[PDB]
């Protein structure tokens, strides 16, 4: 067994830092290849980064990890931080990847392909779930907060880029810019999901409602996905495969 | 580098690119090399592309080896999507900025919403000098000027590196106790209700109000800062300005077209009748990207790609002189290594077997015609 | 000794070897790996597909049949302290299989993004495919199978059955490979953009979900550290 | 089929048989046709037009009900590098030929179900 | 036009279709127009009458190749003979797993205890030999199929 | 009373309405008032809107306080 009170100590240390080390890029893995291909083309490009299909599918489509390993981390460990370490692990391989890959392999500016934020809606997401330790509670006020903070946590960034320029007789953000300039060949400009204007928006409300809609469907995944990483967490034997 | 892969009808009829020129082989780093020419949408579009209601006008590139500083349809910057429609002649330019050093193939490419991309003739440009001496100057509305290459990445940097030290320090504040299995085991065994107690909550409840509080003092100072500012400019343009042609004075009429398995040949038959008042000879044929030229009625000046230009690779069978109002069937050839290089051998693999092209007519003056020929491109075996 | 220095060797292999890999794509990227169709292109990204193929296959066959001709017959008479041991040595055989899958599912596969998404495109074997879903998919799917191995073959609490958790981590990543014929059928035919977040790149997703698995596999490989030398301390 | 069932036979594993197994048949599908279809796809001079055998026999033998169009048969792309068609389909259809084998063990799994309902 | 094509609304456009007689009778001969997304569209029909027998009915072509087919009977008999084969083999197979008792003695022995027993060697040794057999003959069938029809559209 | 919400550069590109007329400014109940006038639709017509492959002419106004007698495009019904 272990010889001592304090030699156990150290191999519980070792082993935490062990495991964390696995649960953290496995995570990275997982996470980064369901948000990519679930958010990817918006988070690579700051011409894609738009106030309608931007602010509503980053949030939904990225609350799916965080539930789970909530779901499970705090369920049996009271470890208040599953959602941040999710989003930490994505965007350090995002960042990675931008730097070396997309800046270092090619060579796109990283004011042209930087990730967005997504650290300030972990945080609600794993306080709400501290305090008040309600799953349900979570579900619905921390997951309405993940969906709200995300266009607000990112404007710092993207605002300087949204600075209006006169570029030969057209009118052109500095993002619209850095899209026309570097050229992406694969990736012509109609493939650009973003808010283009309808008849139905009324007044100034573009952001805000794609706002309050990411936040309502961020609500339903993360039901969903408490639920599924409840079921990933199973320590069943399978007799037979 | 795109195409020799996609399918030879698809490349042969889609867009038909010709007047193509280049005003510069090789360039300095900041220096503008500029791209022109026409492109002819076929009439005969595959029912597999979608029609070219959204387009984009690209350049095929390995990556922002140069900058797009300017691109144009008819006379008009097209910076977004653009509508064009099926049978029409479109001029255009493209004003590329020199930025990584090296030998780059420049295309000038289509991407059509529902078909994928339609790349065009390929040229070999040289760029020379450092990446660190580009530059990508550009004014803004409020009076101020700013380098594209590096403007807003210190501000990026900043706060991406700022949220995620929040979040290190919020995994580490719980990391500083012991972690998994001593905490899983005081889970199991009876109520845990003793690693979450206060401070833990103060810490957790000072966390979520200094993020909320500084998302909303962060995005009051960046409105504050940059007062100004406007939305993505997207949106597909439309009323694209096509060129208006005269009609053509030849009419050509395809008697079959064949070519050998395996060759670096393509024959057709072509009953060719004269109007107007001149008398002309054939001079070029343009199959996909391809030119293959008759050396005796025309060459090629405008610095042409060697691998997709056959000087001699165009044999009449007569091409004497055809006097206005003479109608006469020739058997044509087009012989090229570009032929099998650029895989048109291999419509042999394709499931529709048609062809499309142009050939350009010359009179003696020097004045030229250009019809468009199509028809199915049968394979000969013995 | 208990935890050795095969976990720095297990960091240190997968790390040098892909950094050499990511240097090797960044010379032969461009220059040798554009066209498809040039001959170069075979001597520098063919012959690496077709190499990297035969290694993969040789190596996954000998590492596996070793790990299973080698397991402990008599798992009964194993003291609780060489049972510490192998449960770390399993440890760091599920760190190997957490940077592997890092390499694999993150690194290489935004790679494909940056790849796809600027380059002209042109067969279903661009050097992003010999590297992405040919050598790192297949070199973490080897370290997944051999850390279940290893479980099932040294650890009695992963011994009599099969761990559902520990199964799904280590087949549900492994079936993001043969997704890749949803990936060809996926751009050739149906959707000619390259976008990365298109349906056809939900097999891949889907499977990159069953790697939640491998918090029931840590939970189990937790009771397993903590059958006999659980302690005391913990809860002491 | 026969694939399929000695995959099973051998190595009893349901999972190996559905990842193993259900990529064969997948696989040898059309390998397993092409010598019945490969007299058909003989080219022919047709009126002017290329055509196949089956493409005659289709156009020849009229299907009041079924028009040329209704046909979803491959019809080139602009994304259709090379010689791949078949061999990409082959590989598509067999990995969600694993993944339906997968689904449909555990609805057959159902469908075994000895329970007596005790009332409709 | 053998394929589908595109036609433009409020354009007139004439139209030629050649038929030969195959089956003899009175039939109703209509000429129709089915659009992609709307359906069949009916013209005029007419009665034609056909005399004769079906037997002498031909549909000779010739192929880039060099050869004349009859496309009545072309292939017919590879076709049933390669189909009668591979349901052979499968009847073959079921048929070995079937000279012993099938459903309900096997059934008790799989629930009274582990069975084990009504799988055994050469059993195994069979089911690899079908397995093989069934992969060398796919490829090798394969093969002779590209060595005969060399070129194929 | 539904516009002053929509974009701006979608209310100036889809239909200019000119040479309108209204035949009353005041009228009793059950008595008619003809609008007329002339709309053109604009070449640059938005992508984000579809074609006018299929339109209505409708009347925007506060529930039935008015009846649509008859409505004219060109000069039919
Ligand atoms: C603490 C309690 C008191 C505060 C209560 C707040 C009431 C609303 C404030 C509106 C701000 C404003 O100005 O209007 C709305 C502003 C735009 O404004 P505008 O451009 O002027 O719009 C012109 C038209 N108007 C003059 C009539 C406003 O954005 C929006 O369209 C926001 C739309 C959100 C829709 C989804 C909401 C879902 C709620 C779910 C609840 C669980
Ligand atoms: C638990 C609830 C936490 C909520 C935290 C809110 C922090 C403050 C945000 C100010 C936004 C702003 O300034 O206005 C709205 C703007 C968009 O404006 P725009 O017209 O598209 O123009 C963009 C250019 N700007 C910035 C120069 C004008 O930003 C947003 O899209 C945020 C939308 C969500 C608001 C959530 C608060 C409403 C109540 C929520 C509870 C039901
Ligand atoms: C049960 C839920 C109760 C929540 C109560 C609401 C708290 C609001 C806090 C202040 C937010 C703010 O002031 O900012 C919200 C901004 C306003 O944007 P703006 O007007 O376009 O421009 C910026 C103008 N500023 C600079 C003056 C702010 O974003 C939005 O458009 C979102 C507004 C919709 C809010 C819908 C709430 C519905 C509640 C229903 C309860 C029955
Ligand atoms: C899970 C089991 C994985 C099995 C697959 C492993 C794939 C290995 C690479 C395939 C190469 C190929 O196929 O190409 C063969 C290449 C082609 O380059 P060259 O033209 O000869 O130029 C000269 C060679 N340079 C360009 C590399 C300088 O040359 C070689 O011989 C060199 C291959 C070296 C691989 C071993 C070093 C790895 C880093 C060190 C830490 C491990
Ligand atoms: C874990 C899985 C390991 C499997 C290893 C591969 C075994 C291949 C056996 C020979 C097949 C053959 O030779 O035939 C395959 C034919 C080739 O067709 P072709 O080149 O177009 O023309 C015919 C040319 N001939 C006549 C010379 C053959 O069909 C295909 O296109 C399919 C090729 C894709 C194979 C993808 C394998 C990916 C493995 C990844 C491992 C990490
Ligand atoms: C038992 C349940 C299994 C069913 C699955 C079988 C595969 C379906 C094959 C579709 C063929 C068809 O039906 O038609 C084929 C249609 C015809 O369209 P087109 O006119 O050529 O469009 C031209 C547009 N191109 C040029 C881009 C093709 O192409 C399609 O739109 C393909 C639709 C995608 C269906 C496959 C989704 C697979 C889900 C993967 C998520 C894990
Ligand atoms: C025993 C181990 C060693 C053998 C390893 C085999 C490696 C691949 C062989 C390619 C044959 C060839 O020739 O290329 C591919 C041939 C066509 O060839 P082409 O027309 O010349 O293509 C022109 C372009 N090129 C010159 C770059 C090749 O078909 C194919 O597109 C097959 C595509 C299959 C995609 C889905 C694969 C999913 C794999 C799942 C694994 C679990
Ligand atoms: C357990 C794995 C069993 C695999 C059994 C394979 C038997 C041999 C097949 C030769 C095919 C051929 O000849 O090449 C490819 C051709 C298609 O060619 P095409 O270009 O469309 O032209 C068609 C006209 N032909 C025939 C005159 C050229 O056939 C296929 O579509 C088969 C595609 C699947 C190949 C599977 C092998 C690759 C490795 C699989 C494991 C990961
Ligand atoms: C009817 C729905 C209205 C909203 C209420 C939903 C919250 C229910 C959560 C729940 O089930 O209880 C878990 C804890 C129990 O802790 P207690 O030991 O009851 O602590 C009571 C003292 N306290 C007020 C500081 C909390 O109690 C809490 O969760 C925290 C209670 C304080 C409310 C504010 C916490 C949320 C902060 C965003
Ligand atoms: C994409 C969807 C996510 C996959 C999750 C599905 C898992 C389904 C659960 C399952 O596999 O059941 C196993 C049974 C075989 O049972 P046994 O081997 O008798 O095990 C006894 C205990 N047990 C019955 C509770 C399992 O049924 C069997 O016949 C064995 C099949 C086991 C395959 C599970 C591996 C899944 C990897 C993708
Ligand atoms: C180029 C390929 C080299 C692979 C070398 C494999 C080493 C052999 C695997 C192995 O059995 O164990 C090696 C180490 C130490 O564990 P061992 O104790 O040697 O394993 C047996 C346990 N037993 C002694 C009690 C019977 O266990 C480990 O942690 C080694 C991890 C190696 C990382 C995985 C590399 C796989 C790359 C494809
Ligand atoms: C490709 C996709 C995989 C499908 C998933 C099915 C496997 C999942 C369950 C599993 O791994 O169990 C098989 C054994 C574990 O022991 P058992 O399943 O109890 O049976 C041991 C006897 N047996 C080695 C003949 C199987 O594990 C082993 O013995 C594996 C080591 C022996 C294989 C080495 C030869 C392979 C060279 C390529
Ligand atoms: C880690 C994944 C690598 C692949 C291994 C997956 C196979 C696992 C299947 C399994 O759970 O075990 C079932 C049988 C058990 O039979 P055993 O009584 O262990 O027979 C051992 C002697 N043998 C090598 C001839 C088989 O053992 C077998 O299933 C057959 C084992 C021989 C491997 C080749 C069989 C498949 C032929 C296509
Ligand atoms: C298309 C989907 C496939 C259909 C499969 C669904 C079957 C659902 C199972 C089911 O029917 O449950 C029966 C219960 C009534 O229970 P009881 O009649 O009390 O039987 C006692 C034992 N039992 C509760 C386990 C059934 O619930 C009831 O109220 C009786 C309804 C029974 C209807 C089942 C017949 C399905 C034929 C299509
Ligand atoms: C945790 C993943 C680390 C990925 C780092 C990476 O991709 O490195 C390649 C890149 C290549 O850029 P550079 O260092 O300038 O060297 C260029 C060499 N090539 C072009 C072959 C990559 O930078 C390095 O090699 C830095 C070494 C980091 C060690 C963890
Ligand atoms: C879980 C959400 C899945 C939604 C599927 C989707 O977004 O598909 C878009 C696509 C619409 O095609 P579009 O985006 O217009 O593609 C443009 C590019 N082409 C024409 C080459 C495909 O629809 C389909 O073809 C059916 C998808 C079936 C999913 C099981
Ligand atoms: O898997 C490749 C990424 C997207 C695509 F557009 F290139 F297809
Ligand atoms: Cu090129
Ligand atoms: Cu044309
Ligand atoms: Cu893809
Ligand atoms: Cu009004
Ligand atoms: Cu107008």
């Amino acid at each position: 067994a272990v010889r001592s009170h304090a030699e156990a100590v150290q191999v519980s240390r070792t082993i935490d830092w062990m495991a964390l080390f696995v649960v953290f890029f496995v995570i990275v893995g997982s996470y980064h290849i369901h948000a990519m291909l679930t958010m990817g083309d918006w988070d690579f490009w700051s011409d894609w980064k738009d106030r309608r299909l931007w602010v509503t599918v980053t949030p939904i489509v990225l609350v799916t990890f965080p539930a789970a390993v909530q779901s499970y981390l705090w369920e049996r460990y009271r470890l208040p931080w599953g959602a941040t370490v999710c989003v930490l692990g994505l965007l350090l391989g995002e960042w990675i990847n931008r730097y070396f890959n997309f800046w270092g392999w090619t060579y796109f500016p990283i004011n042209f392909v930087f990730p967005a934020s997504l650290v300030p809606g972990a945080i609600i997401l794993d306080t709400v779930l501290m305090l008040s330790g309600s799953y349900l509670f979570t579900a619905i006020v921390g997951a309405m907060g993940w969906g709200l903070i995300f266009y607000p946590g990112n404007w710092p960034i993207i605002a300087p880029l949204h600075v209006p320029v006169e570029y030969n007789g057209m009118l052109m953000s500095i993002a619209d810019i850095q899209g026309y300039n570097y050229v992406r060949t694969g990736t012509p400009e109609y493939i650009r999901m973003v808010e283009k204007g309808t008849l139905r928006t009324f007044g100034k409300d573009v952001a805000p409602v794609s706002a309050f809609f990411s936040a309502f469907m961020s609500i339903l995944i993360y039901f969903m996905w408490h639920f599924i990483g409840r079921w990933f967490s199973n320590e069943r034997f399978l007799q037979s495969t | 580098h795109g195409e020799k892969s996609q399918a030879a009808f698809m490349r042969m009829r889609t867009i038909h690119w010709y007047d193509l020129s280049w005003s510069k082989e090789k360039v300095k780093i900041n220096e503008t090399v500029e791209i022109k020419g026409k492109f002819h949408v076929f009439e005969g579009w595959p029912e597999t592309v979608d029609e070219p209601d959204v387009a984009f006008l690209n350049v095929g590139m390995p990556g922002p080896v140069f900058i797009r500083k300017e691109s144009y349809i008819g006379g008009q910057l097209v910076p977004r999507s653009v509508r064009l429609e099926i049978g029409k002649t479109y001029d255009f330019r493209v004003v590329l900025k020199a930025r990584r050093p090296g030998d780059w193939h420049v295309h000038t490419m289509m991407n059509v919403q529902g078909g994928g991309p339609i790349i065009g003739p390929g040229k070999w440009i040289t760029v020379e000098g450092s990446m660190s001496e580009f530059r990508n100057p550009v004014t803004t509305l409020t009076g101020q000027t700013v380098d594209l290459e590096n403007y807003n990445e210190g501000n990026t940097y900043f706060w991406h590196a700022f949220w995620f030290a929040i979040g290190v320090a919020w995994i580490g504040y719980w990391s500083r106790r012991p972690i998994f299995i001593p905490r899983l085991l005081m889970v199991d065994a009876g109520r845990a209700d003793e690693l979450v107690s206060a401070t833990d909550r103060k810490v957790a409840m000072g966390f979520l109000a200094a993020t909320i509080l500084i998302v909303v003092m962060a995005m009051s100072s960046a409105n504050s800062k940059y007062p100004i500012t406007i939305p993505l400019q997207a949106g597909t343009m439309r009323g694209m300005k096509p060129l208006e042609l005269p009609a053509p004075t030849v009419s050509v009429k395809v008697e079959d077209a064949t070519y050998r398995v395996p060759g670096r040949a393509m024959r057709m038959k072509l009953t060719i009748t004269n109007h107007g008042n001149s008398p002309i000879r054939l001079g070029e044929f343009y199959t996909a990207s391809v030119r293959f030229l008759d050396s005796d009625v025309y060459k090629d000046t405008t610095g042409y790609p060697e691998d997709l230009l056959a000087e001699d690779g165009l044999s009449v069978s007569d091409n004497s002189p055809l006097a206005p109002g003479e109608t006469r069937t020739v058997d044509v050839t087009a012989s090229d290594a570009a032929w099998e290089v650029y895989r048109l051998s291999d419509i042999i693999y394709d499931p529709d077997s048609r062809f499309a092209g142009l050939l350009f007519f010359f009179d003696a003056t020097g004045n030229r015609q250009v019809v468009q020929i199509d028809a199915p491109l049968i394979p000969s075996f013995m | 000794l208990l935890d050795k220095k095969w976990l720095t060797f297990a960091l240190a292999i997968y790390t040098v070897f892909y950094l050499w890999v990511r240097w090797y794509e960044g010379v032969y990227g461009w220059s040798a790996g554009l066209d498809s169709f040039a001959p170069e292109f075979e001597t520098y990204w063919m012959n690496f597909l077709y190499t990297e193929i035969v290694l993969e296959i040789v190596t996954a066959s000998i590492l596996w049949g070793y790990l299973w001709k080698t397991r402990d017959r008599n798992l009964a008479a194993l003291t609780p302290r060489e049972e510490l041991r192998r449960n770390f040595t399993h440890l760091v055989w599920l760190v190997a299989y957490a940077w592997a899958i890092y390499w694999g599912a993150s690194y290489f596969t935004e790679q494909d993004g940056t790849w796809h998404q600027t380059i002209v495109r042109d067969t279903d074997f661009t050097p992003s495919h010999i590297i992405e879903f040919y050598l790192s998919y297949p070199i973490y799917i080897i370290t997944g199978f051999a850390a279940f191995i290893y479980a099932k073959t040294r650890l009695p609490f992963f011994a009599k059955g099969i761990s559902l958790p520990y199964l799904v981590l280590v087949v549900g990543p492994f079936m993001i490979l043969p997704n890749v014929g949803l990936n060809e059928w996926g751009h050739t035919f149906w959707f000619m953009e390259e976008l990365f977040v298109a349906p056809l790149h939900y097999g891949f997703v889907i499977f990159g979900w069953l790697a939640l698995a491998v918090m029931g596999t840590l939970t189990q490989t937790f009771y397993s550290f903590a059958q006999g030398g659980l302690g005391q301390s913990l809860c002491e």
